[PDB]
């Protein structure tokens, strides 16, 4: 969900409540951008701990670099 | 310490940008301006008798006004006249969009589309700038390749023998039967229908040859002035005469510079028939002339409606046609060199009659091959071979009031100056540049020289002094004010009396009519009220000095805003660098000065601006009175930086100084412009300062009319970036504000004026305020 | 002959033709992209996708300004290049068919000889070869010479080329 | 200051024909084209580096 | 949002020809629609009159800015690239007012974190810029910076054109989750995305 | 280097000095009045030197007359230039129908060469500490070294 599910806190919060959510790329426009989020949502949840992306597909110029 | 310690250490430096101002006039808090006018002046004069000139413009051998008083004043162009200048000549073009795959909003190289910035443009092309402006050798590019070195000229010739026979077509043979008899032998071809044609000996022929003219220099407006650039279309330009380009560009100009963008929006204020348009000129479309008599007869393709073009009233016909679209006065002076100011001089009255509130006024003519040469054979322009010998270069060779001058430099172009009422352009809140105070012509004396000038317009000075012993009271502003506050008591009385009259009257008229009729009477009451207070005013105020002998019109238009004769620091004189004038001029202003007892060691100070520009020849005067108008409003009054030696003879003339650079003065509260054409056209014109007029009016009336120009000022800023930038200075209007339907409708009523309409958002007659009791 | 380095109306017709599995010719330049394929969306993205990838980038709404104003807005900074997507396409069309013999460096110096068509020309004529692709099975190189004469002669048709 | 008279004259002291033709035009009478001068003083100081 | 829908079915819907003459003709109805009730306002307001970049100060241009980016509750810029936007704005002010060549007043857009303590100083800097309109070439600049796709979509429509709905529908999505960044942190104004049926 | 230049015709006259008199003094008029030459400045000494040396009667009312209508209450400039015109005016009338002099009171300079710590070589025309006039340079120049 754009944006809901672009807030790395959110993701976190999902994925250590023992659940799977994607983190949305739609809510991004850069690589580092996508990255820093990323590294956001790693350092907040818990060892093992898994989670997804979601990539707009009416989006190309977002595709390229995601 | 790396990059990073010196990298915040380099600091950003801001480049300027050109910021072309509309240099509208600056207007003195009320308090300040109160101490300039003496305290009888409040309420005194008829505003609606007062002449202002509230927008000037010219197109010359220094482009645009703004630029012309920049050369003129300064002697060189600031960023902001250099950037113009690179515009006007087609140096520099806008552009926006995508620019070489950067995207790019700013000026371009309108040859080779590259960036140009604003600070760079001086360095890049001042060089090509000065070169291609002002008086410079003659450019056969912009004369239909008129080549003064190779003038071509056609000779009479007898044929001695038979010439080889030619093709030529049937309507060409039978015309050349007509016209040789039996000197040419024609036949028709049987192979084609095409005929041959063999002259025989003895008929008429014509041999063109070359001849080396001695004029090579003139004031050609600069080298790649468009009338496009400013935004009028293919067709007008194809139809119309360079002549009518000139005047309808400085005719937009000059109401850009009154804040008068839409032309309709005066008819917001004014009735149709109350806009008149009184400019002049001295030849007119000089290349229709020539179209109709060297073109016709070698039978060159001519536009068939090429008559029209060539009168002389025609031009202005073209603004009405084309901005305008007033049904009001139109009176076309041609006055010579003086064209100009006999223009102003028409409009003055057209206002002062009070048939038209505003006119549009100046002159215009254009340089050509045939008027040059024939000026050269008058021996009235400088024989640029002589002055070549003297090793004198082009820009100076028009140096007025030297004892070496020669003769005139011929230049091209128009200029344009609107005139308003007073009350009006206070009410309009209309830019106030001056106050046209006098505006006066004479024919000078019985004499067999045309060209000769004579002392025709010292007359202006003439007052009799049989009796100077006591100081009349009429000259003391005091009495009069006085004697408008018994006239207005009187008046007041007369109102109060027919308001009874009518109350009485009305008692027999019946209830249900006694609203209508009550407000019919008093209508007209308060219409003759009026009419009695401005005629107060006209009588103490404006035409105090008409009848009284004792006066000069001179001292009297001065008088009337109590200014005295030393006032008058400046008179641009006509100074055309010619012999007979700049002599007979100085004498006649000197006697003038010396007549109205000009205090001893006061002379006034001569600017020759045609040292700069040359002789536009009907236009001349006009350009006078915009450089008069910058002097008053800059305090600045520009050298004759040609005045090289001051001619001996002048210094008899005690009462005229003859400045070599430009002196920035504390104030210039008057100017004197002195024209006289070829005929014993003798002109004059005092423009007073234009802060005088504001002591006429109270604090609150100049508040609103200062909040009122100042938004005006904006408005006219904003639309004259939005037209520079993309060419579209020129609005040809579409229609008349009026349909075709209402047009008798709206001529017809004297209050009918323009509305907003909803859907256009532009300014049109409504049937609704068309003969509306509102 | 002399060489001309390809425009962006040429290689922007072809990258559109292809994906559609259409004529070179079936395709005109004065219709919106979602004119094209309106009915299904994917189709759409896919299309602007491979298109960013060759010229990088692309103006705002490229989808509804048709083909033709694209054609100049790609062309001013674009640069004659095969870029990256036209590189694998002319790379899967060598490789998927059957010129078993001769790879596309081969390919090149044929036309640049037996024709005499430069670089650019021969970028052209690859992309009026893409836009026309035989998809079935092709015997040999004497198919496959005969087939880069008629791609040839339709690149000299469309541009105005002379051979 | 009042009374004098400042002349600008092109010249090349170089070219021999200059020297008499300046000298000639400045003893030459105003009536013939020249000045009818008497010279008090010559400051000969025009120099090339 | 309902906004959004009757442009959709009125303007966005038209051929591109027909735009502009139905834009130019309901000018007035669509900036009092879009002061009101849109996210986007229509960015030459003064004082809730509405106006035009042509009819605007640079002053008036300057704190408009501050006023629809800068957040006054957080005390810091939305978005960096929008401070850039503003500085660049400053900066090309101050290259149109200076007379000659000069230094520039703000050296770095860490000097923009007081917004008001850098347009008073610029404006004391250049005090005919308070009372004159947006030189033409200005105006076209600043659209040209306002089109830039390196940076954050300014949160306004600048201007009515042919490229209209763009201003209108561009990055119209995380006004939600910052109501602190809307014109009266009024969600009314906000589109916020939703099932009809959960 | 040869080629005759000199031509009778391409002579400049000029022998106006009547007319410059008195722009030069309006020019300084208005200088003072514009607070560029103030009270300490040699230009005004310079410039009043110069307009001496072009007195007579038409000079002479022109100032009387300038002088005369100047308003010493408009600023404190206007006091200085109306001051500083009487006394003009009553050395213009002393001086009338004496030989016009050569007068110079230029500040004499001599050379300064300075060199910042980038190193740029900086001359400079510095005024000269001991001599201050035309009269102490004479008497340097006596005194010999």
């Amino acid at each position: 969900m754009t944006p809901c599910t672009v807030s790395p806190d959110f993701v976190a919060a999902t994925t250590n409540a023992g659940y799977t959510i994607e983190l949305a790329g739609g809510g991004y426009f850069s690589a580092a951008g996508m990255t820093a989020a990323i590294d956001s949502v790693v350092s907040q949840i818990e060892k093992g701990s898994t989670f997804g992306i979601n990539l707009i597909y009416v989006n190309p110029f977002m595709l390229q670099w995601g | 310490n790396g990059n990073s310690a010196d990298a915040a250490y380099a600091q950003v430096e801001i480049q300027p940008r050109a910021n072309i101002q509309l240099d509208f006039p600056e207007l003195k808090p009320y308090k300040q301006v109160k101490q300039i006018a003496p305290a009888e002046l409040e309420g005194l004069l008829d505003l609606e008798r007062v002449i202002v000139v509230t927008g000037f413009a010219e197109v010359g051998p220094w482009g645009s006004a703004r630029t012309r008083w920049e050369m003129e004043a300064f002697g060189e162009f600031s960023l902001e006249g250099c950037v113009e200048m690179a515009w006007i000549m087609g140096f520099i073009s806008y552009h926006n969009g995508n620019l070489k795959g950067r995207p790019y909003t700013g000026w371009v190289d309108s040859k080779t589309k590259e960036p140009v910035d604003d600070k760079d443009v001086k360095a890049k092309y001042e060089t090509s700038i000065l070169e291609h402006s002002g008086i410079r050798l003659i450019e056969p590019e912009l004369f239909n390749g008129y080549n003064p070195e190779k003038k071509e000229m056609i000779q009479e010739v007898i044929v001695e023998e038979d010439l080889e026979p030619f093709e030529a077509s049937k309507e060409t043979a039978e015309q050349f039967k007509h016209q040789h008899g039996d000197k040419v032998d024609i036949f028709e071809i049987p192979e084609t229908g095409e005929y041959s044609v063999k002259l025989l000996k003895g008929a008429t022929l014509y041999i063109p040859k070359a001849l080396r003219f001695d004029r090579l220099v003139a004031g050609q407006i600069p080298t790649g002035w468009n009338a496009k650039t400013y935004g009028i279309s293919d067709d007008i330009i194809s139809q119309v005469d360079p002549i009518t380009l000139f005047v309808l560009v400085s005719v937009v100009e000059a109401f850009i510079a009154s804040g008068i963008t839409d032309p309709y929006e005066m008819y917001k204020y004014v009735h149709v028939s109350e806009v008149g348009n009184c400019s002049g000129s001295g030849m007119g479309g000089v290349s229709a002339l020539r179209g109709m008599f060297k073109d016709r007869f070698k039978d060159e393709p001519v536009q068939n409606d090429i008559l029209q073009e060539s009168f002389i009233n025609t031009m202005s016909a073209w603004v009405n046609m084309l901005l305008i679209s007033s049904s009001g006065p139109i009176k076309t002076p041609v006055g010579a060199c003086a064209t100009s100011v006999e223009s102003v001089d028409i409009g003055v009255e057209t206002i002062l009659s009070g048939k038209a509130r505003i006119c549009i006024v100046g002159g215009y003519d254009d340089f050509q091959e045939e008027g040059s040469f024939e000026f050269g054979n008058m021996k009235a322009t400088s024989n640029t071979l002589e002055e070549f010998e003297h090793g004198r270069t082009p820009a100076e060779m028009s140096r007025p009031a030297t004892t070496t001058r020669n003769g005139f430099m011929e230049a091209q172009g128009a200029g344009i100056q609107i005139i308003m009422q007073a009350d009006l352009a206070l009410k309009m809140g209309v830019p106030i540049y001056g106050i046209v105070a006098m505006a006066a012509t004479a024919t000078d004396k019985i004499g067999r020289s045309v060209p000769a000038p004579g002392k025709g317009i010292l007359t202006t000075a003439r007052e009799h002094h049989s009796s100077v012993k006591y100081a009349s009271p009429n000259l003391n502003m005091k009495y009069r004010k006085r004697q408008l506050v018994t006239r207005e008591a009187q008046i007041k009385d007369w109102v109060e009396n027919e308001l009874e009259a009518l109350k009485l009257e009305a008692e027999e008229i019946p209830s249900e009519d006694q609203n209508e009729f009550l407000l019919e009477r008093t209508r007209e009451i308060h219409n003759e009220a009026e009419s009695q207070l401005r005629a107060a005013q006209q009588q103490w105020g404006n035409d105090f000095y008409k009848r009284d002998p004792r006066i000069a019109p001179l001292r009297g238009a001065l008088a009337t805003y109590g200014l005295t004769i030393d006032d008058l620091g400046v008179a641009s004189f006509h100074g055309t660098s010619t012999k007979a004038n700049d002599k007979n001029e100085s004498a006649t202003i000197n006697e003038m000065m010396k007549h109205l007892g000009r205090s001893e060691g006061n002379p006034v100070i001569g600017v020759f601006q045609k040292f700069l520009t040359g002789h536009p020849k009907g236009a001349a005067g006009a350009w006078m009175m915009n450089g008069a108008l910058q002097i008053l409003n800059s305090g600045i009054i520009p050298g004759n930086r040609n005045a090289d030696n001051v001619d001996k003879i002048l210094e008899q003339f005690e009462y005229v100084l003859y400045p070599s650079k430009t002196l920035k003065t504390d104030g210039v509260r008057a100017v004197s412009i002195t024209s006289f054409g070829f005929g014993q056209k003798g002109g004059q014109a005092i423009v007073v300062h234009p802060d005088y007029l504001y002591g006429a009016i109270t604090e609150d009336r100049y508040n609103e009319y200062v909040a009122k120009v100042s938004a005006r000022e904006k408005s006219a800023y904003k639309f004259f970036h939005n037209g520079m930038i993309y060419n579209k200075l020129f609005v040809s209007k579409e229609h008349a504000p009026y349909t075709d339907e209402l047009e008798e409708d709206v001529y017809l009523d004297p209050l009918a004026r323009v509305s907003k309409d909803k859907k256009s958002g532009s300014l049109t007659f409504n049937s609704k305020n068309i003969q509306s009791k509102d | 002959i002399a060489d001309e380095p390809v425009k962006a109306s040429l290689l922007l017709h072809v990258l559109v033709a292809h994906k559609l599995k259409k004529s070179l010719d079936s395709i005109p330049m004065s219709k919106t992209i979602k004119d094209l394929v309106g009915g299904k969306s994917t189709v759409q993205n896919e299309i602007l996708g491979d298109l960013g990838k060759e010229f990088g980038t692309t103006p705002e709404k490229p989808e509804e300004t048709p083909l033709e104003e694209l054609a100049e807005t790609f062309q001013d900074t674009f640069s004659g290049a095969l870029g990256k997507q036209s590189s694998s396409l002319l790379s899967r069309l060598i490789s998927s068919k059957m010129p078993g013999g001769f790879t596309i460096t081969v390919a090149r110096k044929y036309l640049q000889t037996r024709w005499g068509l430069p670089s650019g020309r021969q970028d052209g004529v690859l992309l009026v070869a893409l836009s026309n692709e035989p998809a079935a099975r092709l015997g040999s190189e004497a198919d496959a010479k005969a087939f880069l004469d008629s791609m040839a002669q339709k690149y000299a048709s469309i541009v105005g080329v002379d051979l | 200051a009042k009374g004098s008279t400042l002349i600008v004259v092109p010249f090349n002291q170089g070219s021999k024909q200059d020297v008499e033709a300046l000298i000639e035009f400045i003893y030459d009478t105003e009536k013939n084209g020249g000045l009818g001068w008497d010279l008090d003083a010559i400051i000969p100081f025009a120099a090339i580096p | 949002v309902m906004l959004w829908k009757e442009f959709d079915e009125t303007i966005f819907n038209l051929p591109k020809n027909k735009l502009v003459p139905t834009l130019e003709a309901k000018r007035d109805y669509i900036i009092s629609r879009l002061n009101a009730d849109f996210q986007k306002p229509w960015f030459a307001t003064v004082n809730g009159q509405a106006r035009d970049l042509a009819t605007m100060t640079y002053e008036e241009v300057a704190k408009r800015l501050v006023e629809l980016m800068f957040i006054r509750s957080t005390n810091s810029w939305f978005d960096v690239t929008w401070r850039t936007f503003t500085g660049d704005f400053l900066r090309r002010v101050e290259e149109r007012f200076t007379k000659s060549k000069t230094l520039s007043l703000i050296q770095s857009y860490s000097l923009l974190d007081k917004p008001d303590e850098a347009i008073e100083k610029v404006f004391n800097a250049y005090p005919a810029a308070r009372e004159q309109f947006l030189n033409a070439q200005d105006i076209d600049h600043f659209l040209s910076m306002c089109q830039n796709p390196m940076q954050k979509p300014v949160p306004f429509v600048p201007v009515l054109d042919r490229r209209f709905e763009i201003f209108f529908k561009k990055d119209s999505l995380w006004q939600s989750e910052h109501l602190e960044a809307v014109v009266d942190q009024d969600v009314q104004r906000t589109c916020i995305l939703h099932g009809p049926v959960a | 280097g040869v080629a005759t230049s000199f031509s009778r015709k391409k002579a400049r006259t000029f022998d106006s000095s009547w007319n410059w008199a008195k722009q030069s003094l309006l020019s300084l008029y208005f200088e003072i009045i514009h607070g560029v030459l103030k009270n300490v400045d040699r230009e005004v000494v310079s410039e009043a030197i110069n307009i001496m040396n072009r007195s007579n009667d038409a000079l002479i009312k022109f100032m009387e007359y300038h002088i005369s209508n100047t308003d010493e209450t408009k600023g404190e400039n206007y006091q200085l230039v109306k001051t500083l015109g009487e006394q003009l005016i009553e050395n213009c009338k002393q001086v009338l129908d004496v030989d016009p002099v050569y007068k110079d009171v230029a500040k004499p300079t001599g050379p300064k060469t300075a060199i910042d710590k980038n190193g740029n070589i900086t001359y400079s025309e510095e005024p000269r500490e001991k001599v201050r006039k035309l009269s102490q340079y004479v008497q340097e120049m006596a005194l010999g070294g």
